[PDB]
């Protein structure tokens, strides 16, 4: 079992700046290493093979180097099209193919605090026995954010899920939606429903809450 | 042009079987090793199985041995993947991919596996106990708690549908600025849920109507829910 | 249109063109002498037909310059092989592999000679075969890529082999690439097949200190108007001057849309149906 390890998991760099992605093999694969690029909802595309050879049509700002167990892919100046997930891959070393786990190349920008809004359950949904409370974190950077559900100051666990958008095409921020789901009976047992948000753009955690 | 056209993906119960197909064109099919690559939701690329140019040599990742079987009909320029006793962890988009040559055009390496030249468009297989179901659409009403200055956030909660995907637009595509449609989350029930929000001028909440258009094609569901302030 | 031939018979007519059906064999495997392709020895053709069901059953190999070799042999229209008395001093000849069974036991490509050490030495082989004939000689040879360093030294003593093949014009040196490739018929190693044309008045020089897959002779080359075609259509005793991979067509119309590839007197290809 040859193991392909990529580092870091996420690389944050400004548009127009240099970026270097690393890939390591648990044993020597000589130069039988390829780099692929994949955008969300898109097929992977070949960039480098033979560790250092640019594929046809790949711009000159992409370069690869290394042999044996360590490999680097360098982009000399990032363009908007370059922010994507990059995978390295060994080929023909006893097993046909092995992929690295991938490195996300993410747009670096200044810190931006989230706008926090809370939505009580709709009366239509409450008529079917389920209550969903939605908390929205709008246009924040960096991605790391802690959303805690507090019901009468009691910290909720195991009854919420969240999802995050991709970086916005214009301001490069993230948005997050967290949904707390309780039964109708449980929902009516309590008064204060609060969304507590911790983020680097905020001096202290921000709580958004409502009653009834 | 070299083309790889995939088909055969779908929804199957756990323990079920599926057969994937990869029709190739634009190259001498039996000269090139062909392989299957899969990508689980929000995870990385994983090699599944490879077949030599002739098909007489096959290889499998450990987690599919004895369950998956790669074959090819070189008279039809088609690669196959027979998937038996499917498990939930087999849910992924499955790509077929053509090995490149090594020495350049006019060379011949049917038993070697080089950097992948061309990929299929992908076919999705979903292994779950859930049955196809249309979503329930609930409004996320604008209020003072969703209003900052003169801008109000409103949205739609699209809950409990299966399988992926669903499409959400606002005012039949007329409203596109400030829209955020989030990725779907898989709930513990085996059903999906997502929300779509948009920020609009608060002064428009009295006159302009805001409708989210939800479309779940795998169940032929079309819902247009008007989001009213309250 | 009425000027475009759009339909085919679905069969390849063997009159007037002499058709050779490759069946389970590619022309290159017939050239190399894959054991299940032995029936094609010293065969001849106007059109060689390669089938998609063709397979290899010998040592796993690649051919860096496959298309050019295939075309040169197909255009020649023959497989006439001439045995030459190479002297390989100090090495063991006729190596065999169980990935290339010839009958009950192990075997090898019939036209190639797998050389290995004798005793505990593999000397620097140095041989010269002049072309004192009036025709061109085609030499097929190769190099063994062992799977491990241990296999390399077990077979050739030297830790790094080399095959150098020259004429009076130029010299070509290949260095083996040691490493484990995916398993094929029990082997992680590979062979790379190379070829050299030697013209009248030129010479063939082979020098190697290991890993040489030696020639046993040459193919007698000729300038012909034969060809090769990939087709699964059955061969039939009919009559057709024009042959496509889809099958035979009449050549009375000025144009045809059946296939880009044709052999014989054929209408000019157009895309329009
Ligand atoms: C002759 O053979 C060629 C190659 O097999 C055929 O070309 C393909 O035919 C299939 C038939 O359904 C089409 O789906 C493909 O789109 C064709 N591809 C190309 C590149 O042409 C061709 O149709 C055959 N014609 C006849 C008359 O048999
Ligand atoms: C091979 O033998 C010939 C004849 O003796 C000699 O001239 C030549 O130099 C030898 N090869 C090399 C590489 O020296």
């Amino acid at each position: 079992e040859i193991v392909m390890t990529q580092s870091p998991d996420t690389l944050s760099v400004s548009p127009g700046e240099r970026a270097t992605l690393s890939c390591r093999a648990s044993e020597s694969i000589s130069s039988n290493l390829a780099w692929y690029q994949q955008k969300p909802g898109q097929v992977p595309r070949l960039l480098i093979y033979g560790a250092s050879t640019r594929a046809t049509g790949v711009p000159a700002r992409f370069t690869g180097s290394g042999s044996g167990t360590e490999f680097t892919l360098t982009i000399s100046s990032l363009q908007s099209e370059d922010f994507a997930v990059y995978y390295c891959q060994q080929y023909n070393n006893r097993l046909p193919y092995t992929f690295g786990q991938g490195t996300k190349l993410e747009i670096k920008r200044t810190v931006a605090a989230p706008s926090v809004f809370i939505f009580p359950p709709s009366d239509e949904q409450l008529k079917s026995g389920t209550a969903s409370v939605v908390c929205l974190l709008n246009n924040f950077y960096p991605r790391e954010a802690k959303v805690q559900w507090k019901v009468d100051n009691a910290l909720q666990s195991g009854n919420s899920q969240e999802s995050v958008t991709e970086q916005d095409s214009k301001d490069s921020t993230y948005s997050l939606s967290s949904t707390l789901t309780l039964s109708k009976a449980d929902y009516e047992k309590h008064k204060v429903y609060a969304c507590e948000v911790t983020h680097q753009g905020l001096s202290s955690p921000v709580t958004k809450s409502f009653n009834r | 042009e070299v083309q790889l056209l995939e088909s055969g993906g779908g929804l199957v119960q756990p323990g079920g079987s599926l057969r994937l197909s990869c029709a190739a064109s634009g190259f001498t099919f039996n000269h090139y090793a062909m392989t299957w690559v899969r990508q689980a939701p929000g995870k990385g690329l994983e090699w599944v199985a490879s077949s030599s140019g002739s098909g007489r040599s096959t290889y499998y990742t450990d987690s599919v041995k004895g369950r998956f079987s790669v074959s090819r009909d070189n008279s039809k320029n088609t690669l196959y993947l027979q998937m038996n006793s499917l498990r939930a962890e087999d849910t992924a988009v499955y790509y077929c991919a053509k090995s490149s040559n090594y020495y350049g055009s006019g060379s011949y390496s049917p038993d070697d596996y080089y950097h992948m030249d061309v990929w299929g468009q992908g076919t999705t297989v979903t292994v779950s106990g859930a049955s196809t179901k249309g979503p329930s659409v609930f409004p996320l009403a604008p209020s003072s708690k969703s209003t900052s200055g003169g801008t109000a956030a409103l949205g739609c909660l699209v809950k409990d549908y299966f399988p992926e995907p669903v499409t959400v637009s606002w005012n039949s595509g007329a409203l596109t600025s400030g829209v955020h449609t989030f990725p779907a989350v898989l709930q513990s029930s085996g059903l999906y849920s997502l929300s779509s929000v948009v920020t609009v001028p608060s002064s428009s909440l009295g006159t302009q109507t805001y409708i989210c258009n939800v479309n779940h094609k795998p169940s032929n569901t079309k819902v247009d829910k008007r989001v009213e302030p309250k | 249109t009425e000027l475009v031939q759009s339909s085919s018979t679905g069969k390849i007519c063997n009159n007037p063109h002499r058709i050779l059906d490759g069946i389970d064999c590619t022309l290159i495997d017939a050239l190399l002498g894959d054991p299940h392709c032995d029936v094609f020895q010293n065969e001849t053709w106007d059109l060689f037909v390669e089938r998609s069901k063709a397979f290899s059953n010998c040592y796993p190999y690649d051919v860096p310059d496959y298309a050019s070799l295939r075309s040169l042999v197909a255009s020649s229209g023959t497989l006439e092989f001439i045995t030459e008395g190479f002297t390989w001093t100090g090495v063991t000849q006729n190596g065999g592999s169980n990935a290339c069974k010839r009958g009950p036991g192990s075997g090898f490509f019939s036209r190639l000679n797998w050389l290995t050490k004798s005793g505990s030495t593999y000397p620097v082989l140095n041989v010269t075969m002049p072309n004192n004939d009036n025709f061109d000689k085609l030499y097929i040879w190769g190099i063994h890529h062992p799977s491990t360093d241990q296999e390399q030294t077990s077979l050739y003593v030297q830790a790094s082999g080399r095959v150098t093949v020259s004429t009076r014009r130029s010299q070509q040196t290949i260095i083996p690439n040691i490493g484990s490739r995916p398993w094929v018929r029990g082997l992680s190693s590979r062979i790379s097949i190379y070829w050299t044309i030697v013209k009248p008045g030129d010479v063939l020089v082979i020098n190697s200190n290991g890993n040489l897959i030696a020639p046993r002779g040459y193919f007698k080359m000729r300038t012909g108007k034969s060809s090769i075609m990939r087709s699964d259509a059955p061969i039939d005793t009919c009559i057709s001057e024009c042959i496509t991979p889809n099958g035979s067509i009449p050549n009375d119309k000025p144009f045809q849309n059946v296939n880009k590839i044709t052999y014989g007197a054929c209408p000019k290809y157009v895309k329009q149906n």
